[PDB]
């Protein structure tokens, strides 16, 4: 379950406009950032530095620097001789969730290109002509590379998503209740209106936002996607559509209610 | 050889009245590549200082940003998200609904 890992988007406009930018995470909590242009580490939180040292951190950064840098250098060289591959992007995620098991893999144009298995490169199982080309020069061209990535993944990733564990141990394990209200809205048809159920700003994500039309819970609503909010926490609204005036409430589980569940009453009940 | 998506605009407030200071939430899924344009509308006005999410993707590679600004709404105020990208023949405005 415990999954740190790096981002990166490789964006090649023209035989000169080329950019990357990456970010730092730990699942759907995002820990780090990446200026882009400076190429210097972007520490989001108090404890985004875990346990490790700032000569080592410093070293990271740096490393880093140089192949975000140098992985575009490289990559226009190869693009300067067939410049109607332009535009594509390049998209990078690798880490390690913790026997612990690291990982290095690489889309292209949105669409698995290779992985790193082992020590060794290998092709998405697809776009064999590209992805052969790439894996042969990282296989048995770029000589130092093979070994740092297999390190980082292997031995520093574990290393430190172990101690940002302990670091954010308030942050990462916090409870955050949610703020719930009901909502009204004319829907497409004559005598019907649809019930909008929210449940915002709450955190850890797993959260259980439910309509009841009196005893029984209603499968048949519109349940939306657990949604981002800027401080951390997550939303959520499920919509009931009903005929002109129809006793019923929403029921909300959420992990930090402790054993209750909040209920929403919208107009009458009738017993 | 690749993947075109359209982007999947989602618009929402942080809390639910009016004059009591909110934050209005644009999110943005699944699209195929990166390059967009998200702007933020006050009466269709594209509202400036507005802040967003460091460009990340989902399991299947798709892109995703979250736009937010500090807003405090009214009666006679309309809020909505317009997006452009490669795969819209023209523009999608989203409006935030209330009520
Ligand atoms: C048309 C046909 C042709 C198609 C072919 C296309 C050709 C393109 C191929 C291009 C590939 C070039 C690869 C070069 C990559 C590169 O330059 O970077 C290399 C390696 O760099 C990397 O790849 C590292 C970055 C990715 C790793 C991300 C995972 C990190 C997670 C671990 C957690 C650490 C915590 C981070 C703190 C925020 C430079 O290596 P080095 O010399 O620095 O190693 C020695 C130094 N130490 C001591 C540190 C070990
Ligand atoms: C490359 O693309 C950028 C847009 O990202 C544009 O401003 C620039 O003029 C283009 N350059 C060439 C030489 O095509
Ligand atoms: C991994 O590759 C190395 C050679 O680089 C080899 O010695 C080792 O036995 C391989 N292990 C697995 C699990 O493939
Ligand atoms: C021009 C074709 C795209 C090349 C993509 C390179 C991805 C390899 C990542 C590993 C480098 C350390
Ligand atoms: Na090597």
């Amino acid at each position: 379950h415990v999954s740190f890992h790096v981002i990166q988007i490789f964006s090649f406009v023209n035989q000169s406009w080329a950019r990357g930018q990456g970010s730092g995470w730990l699942d759907e909590l995002q820990t780090h950032g990446w200026d882009s242009e400076s190429g210097t580490i972007i520490f989001l939180h108090n404890w985004s530095k875990g346990n490790f040292s700032n000569e080592e951190l410093s070293d990271l950064e740096l490393l880093f620097r140089f192949y975000l840098f140098g992985l575009t250098r490289e990559i226009q060289d190869h693009a300067s001789q067939d410049y109607s591959k332009y535009p594509f992007e390049v998209q990078v995620k690798a880490g390690c969730e913790l026997s612990p098991e690291g990982f290095f893999q690489v889309a292209f144009n949105g669409l698995d290109l290779l992985s790193f298995q082992n020590t060794t490169w290998v092709p998405s199982p697809g776009c064999g002509s590209l992805a052969q080309s790439v894996c042969h020069l990282l296989n048995h061209q770029y000589e130092g590379v093979t070994e740092t990535v297999y390190n980082l993944i292997r031995s520093t990733c574990p290393r430190f998503l172990l101690g940002l564990l302990d670091a954010g141990k308030m942050y990462v394990h916090r409870q955050v209740r949610p703020e719930a209200w009901l909502s009204s809205r004319p829907s497409l048809g004559s005598g019907q209106l649809l019930l909008v159920c929210h449940a915002s700003g709450f955190y850890p994500k797993p959260v259980w936002v439910t309509w009841m039309r009196n005893e029984q819970e209603q499968l048949g609503t519109k349940h939306g996607d657990i949604l981002p909010n800027a401080d951390g926490t997550w939303y959520l609204q499920v919509i009931l559509e009903v005929a002109s005036e129809e006793g019923l409430s929403c029921r909300v589980r959420h992990s930090s209610l402790g054993g209750q569940d909040i209920i929403l009453y919208w107009g009458s009940l009738v017993p | 050889t690749g993947i075109q998506r359209t982007p999947k605009i989602q618009v929402y407030s942080r809390h639910p009245e009016n004059g009591k200071s909110n934050f209005l939430n644009c999110y943005v899924s699944g699209f195929h590549p990166s390059d967009i344009e998200v702007d933020l509308l006050k009466n269709g006005e594209r509202i400036e200082k507005v802040e967003h999410s460091d460009l990340s993707f989902s399991k299947d590679w798709s892109f995703y940003l979250l736009y937010y600004t500090e807003f405090t709404p009214t009666e006679k105020d309309e809020y909505a998200c317009r997006v452009n990208h490669v795969t819209l023949s023209q523009p999608k405005i989203v409006k935030w609904d209330r009520d």
